[PDB]
């Protein structure tokens, strides 16, 4: 509809909005990888979970090359 | 003949009820209906005689979004018009594609009032340009009444979209609604909203309570240009008589506001004449001309007075004549109404095509063609992208505003055996 | 009434012409209405309601009926004298320029095709028709012995003057 | 979507490689955030809040912590996100120190 897209307007914000507490942390995180873990944490999940996880991707891409 | 009246949106009805209460007060009737013992007159223009002894106005009511209209509804003036016909915004696309999924029923309903009077003259549009709710919606409408009765008159009481303004969608709006209103109609009665604005800052010292103000000056400007079908004369008792002078083409048709006072809140035809003629006792606010102009007059007139006083009008000079042609401005006499106050004794108004709407035509085409160049306030608005992917109907809207400018340009020369 | 009459067909031609050919009869149309509307604005508020307006101050005043009885004939013997029923020659001219005029309509109202050319060259040799007409009707009334009156109402910007 | 297959999607995010090309980090992906869906520990974000405000004093990004103070409030104001918390411990726990 119209207001049905401004409710993404209002996603596409929460989404920025975390990228800007995204870099004052300094996480390697971009925007395209925040918008899956924002996604993951709607149903409900440990972040002690994932930060190891993406602390291991971060160690195996250097790993891996 | 006989008028059928359509309001919609929320500036439309808002407009349209004032008119009808205006009526109302004016003509010997309760806001029930309710006969009077005063009431050479007619009361079969605008109202029905109609069968629980009240002049039931033929009024087709609509809303889209509705505020005011629900205070409409909870009054006194509910009463005199409702033949029950209410059948459901901030954008020309969402109005046009709204209108266009329900043009049946509603067509119905024009159908079933235009089965109601026994004749005709044309429909009365009360309608705001770039309204929102009036808007789209109105241009739609206006397309299903010209293309479903080609045989009657058009006539659209039209706002300038000014008003000291957010919205930047608004000149795109206005665009498409104006391609409507030269192709789609027969007849534009054009108000400038700042013009309005700025009468009323003037006469009174009010801010805020603005909107309410410019209504009673529009209900008053509608009730004194349809006097004269009202009350019988001798000429404009149908409205394409009124409409034929000042109109000399298809493609001018657009009719600028006067009426000599601005208050009514000792005199005589000559005075209020020259006082007319200003380009500052007009509501609507290189060479400019206009093509021709026809004044209304009501009240206690001594008939030497007109004649006179068009001798003063010639020799002075003080009106913008017509090059390739004769047409000019006419004096009408109307009668008096039972029931107005008694200022300003003898009172006319006036109606005039000007080229100096042309301005303020292409002052509203030049904030378009600045959004249009920069591409940032569009908004992506869904029904504009849906309605036109494209968006070629903004440039054939542009194309025939600018034709309009050209052949407006080329009214004012000379030769008009030069076209646009 | 033949002069409302016209005017019921002139309005009918510009209605009907605007569809949803030529501009040749758009000049012709508006030097036709602008003519017949303006004599009845003259004939009417020079001659009928002032002197009917007078005439209401000699039902106030006046003590017989020999009186009343000279005013009434004399305001309806000047509203025909002073306009084209009752002059001597008539100004036949007047009766030319509305037969022009039903002749224009009735071809105008034939602008539905199912030749464009073959309609331009009869409006036009009615316009030929129509304008020498309207010249020698302000020539043959500016000549007559009130005059100024008309012909500004007719005329104002001078377009034609002759 | 399920969200074994939404970590996937992380797990193409993260490293610039296709699916079938390595299946290793999936697997250890699925080993970490398996058997454990809930968090077992204190819920609040306030309190996260001035975790983050206590951890930017610490590197002298001390004006940067009165944007947080900011984008706390516009993350309060859109109000279209089911836990804040989670998302700001996540972040809280990957911060680096370039001091």
């Amino acid at each position: 509809a119209a207001a049905a897209a401004a409710n993404l307007n209002a996603v596409r914000e929460t989404m920025d909005v975390l990228l800007e507490i995204s870099r004052i942390l300094n996480t390697g995180l971009d925007m395209e990888t925040l918008s899956i873990c924002v996604r993951l944490c709607e149903q409900g999940i440990n972040p002690e979970a994932l930060s190891s996880v993406i602390k291991e991707l971060r160690k195996a891409t250097e790993a891996l090359k | 003949r006989e008028i059928i009246t359509l309001q919609l949106g929320q500036c439309g009805n808002q407009i349209g009820f004032e008119f009808w209460k205006q009526l109302c007060a004016e003509h010997g009737i309760s806001p029930e209906g309710i006969v009077e013992e005063f009431a050479t007159d007619r009361k079969d223009v605008f109202f029905y005689q109609a069968d629980d002894e009240h002049y039931i106005p033929r009024a087709v009511l609509l809303d889209l979004e509705p505020r005011v209209i629900h205070s409409i509804l909870n009054s006194p003036y509910a009463k005199l018009y409702n033949p029950e016909n209410i059948y459901l915004g901030n954008n020309w696309a969402s109005g046009f594609s709204q209108g266009e999924k329900i043009h049946e029923d509603i067509f119905d309903i024009i159908d079933r009032e235009a089965d109601g009077s026994d004749s005709l003259e044309g429909f009365v549009l009360c309608h705001s340009i770039a309204g929102g709710t009036g808007s789209g919606l109105g241009s739609y409408l206006l397309e299903r009444l010209n293309d479903r009765y080609p045989k009657k008159l058009v006539q659209t009481y039209s706002v300038f979209p000014n008003q000291d303004e957010d919205v930047v969608v608004q000149p795109y709006n206005s665009l498409l609604t104006l391609k409507r209103l030269t192709q789609n109609a027969d007849c534009v009665v054009v108000l400038d909203n700042t013009a309005l604005n700025r009468i009323a800052t003037d006469r009174l010292h009010i801010q805020n309570p603005s909107f309410s103000q410019i209504n009673q000056l529009v209900s008053t400007i509608m009730s004194a240009s349809t006097t004269t079908l009202r009350y019988p004369g001798y000429m404009n008792n149908d409205l394409i008589g009124l409409i034929a002078s000042l109109i000399p083409t298809p493609r001018l048709h657009f009719l600028m506001t006067g009426y000599t006072p601005l208050t009514t809140d000792k005199t005589t035809v000559l005075d209020v004449m020259r006082r007319l003629l200003q380009p500052k006792n007009v509501m609507v606010s290189t060479n400019h001309c206009y093509i021709a102009i026809l004044n209304i007059i009501q009240g206690e007139v001594d008939p030497t007075q007109v004649h006179k006083s068009l001798q003063r009008i010639r020799e002075r000079k003080l009106a913008n004549f017509i090059p390739w042609g004769p047409a000019s401005i006419q004096v009408a006499l109307s009668r008096k109404s039972p029931y107005l106050p008694s200022a300003h004794r003898v009172s006319g108004l006036m109606m005039a095509n000007h080229t100096s709407i042309s301005s303020l035509f292409e002052r509203t085409c030049r904030q378009y063609d600045k959004l249009r160049k920069r591409e940032a306030f569009l908004e992506q608005f869904r029904k504009e992208d849906m309605f036109k992917d494209n968006f070629d109907e903004m440039d054939t809207s542009r194309e025939i505003v600018q034709q309009l400018i050209d052949e407006y340009h080329a009214a004012t020369r000379p030769d008009y055996i030069s076209w646009g | 009434f033949y002069c409302k009459h016209v005017e019921r067909q002139l309005c009918s031609v510009w209605i009907s012409n605007k569809t949803a050919w030529f501009a040749g009869a758009f000049t012709l149309r508006q030097r036709m209405l602008n003519f017949v509307q303006n004599i009845q604005y003259y004939m009417m508020f020079e001659v009928m309601e002032p002197t009917w307006h007078i005439l209401e101050k000699n039902l106030k005043s006046a003590s017989n009926i020999d009186d009343v009885l000279g005013h009434h004939t004399g305001f309806l013997d000047t509203c025909l004298k002073d306009c084209m029923l009752t002059n001597p020659e008539l100004l036949k001219v007047f009766s030319k320029l509305m037969s022009v005029c039903v002749m224009f309509t009735n071809c105008m109202q034939k602008f539905t095709q199912s030749l464009v050319s073959g309609f331009e060259a009869t409006i036009n040799k009615f316009d030929k028709n129509f304008s020498a007409h309207l010249l020698d009707l302000l020539a043959r009334l500016s000549i007559y012995s009130g005059m100024a009156s008309v012909i500004s109402r007719l005329d104002f910007n001078g377009f034609y003057t002759e | 979507k399920s969200p074994n297959v939404l970590l996937q999607n992380l797990c193409c995010r993260i490293l610039g490689r296709s699916e079938a090309d390595v299946a290793q980090q999936f697997q250890y992906a699925v080993r970490v955030i398996g058997s454990n869906f809930a968090p077992t520990v204190e819920r609040d974000e306030f309190l996260v809040a001035e975790k983050i405000k206590k951890e930017l004093i610490r590197q002298r990004r001390e004006a940067d912590a009165a944007l947080f103070s900011e984008l706390h409030r516009k993350l309060h104001s859109q109000g279209v996100l089911k836990n804040k918390w989670s998302i700001l411990y996540l972040l809280l726990s990957l911060s680096e120190d370039p001091r």
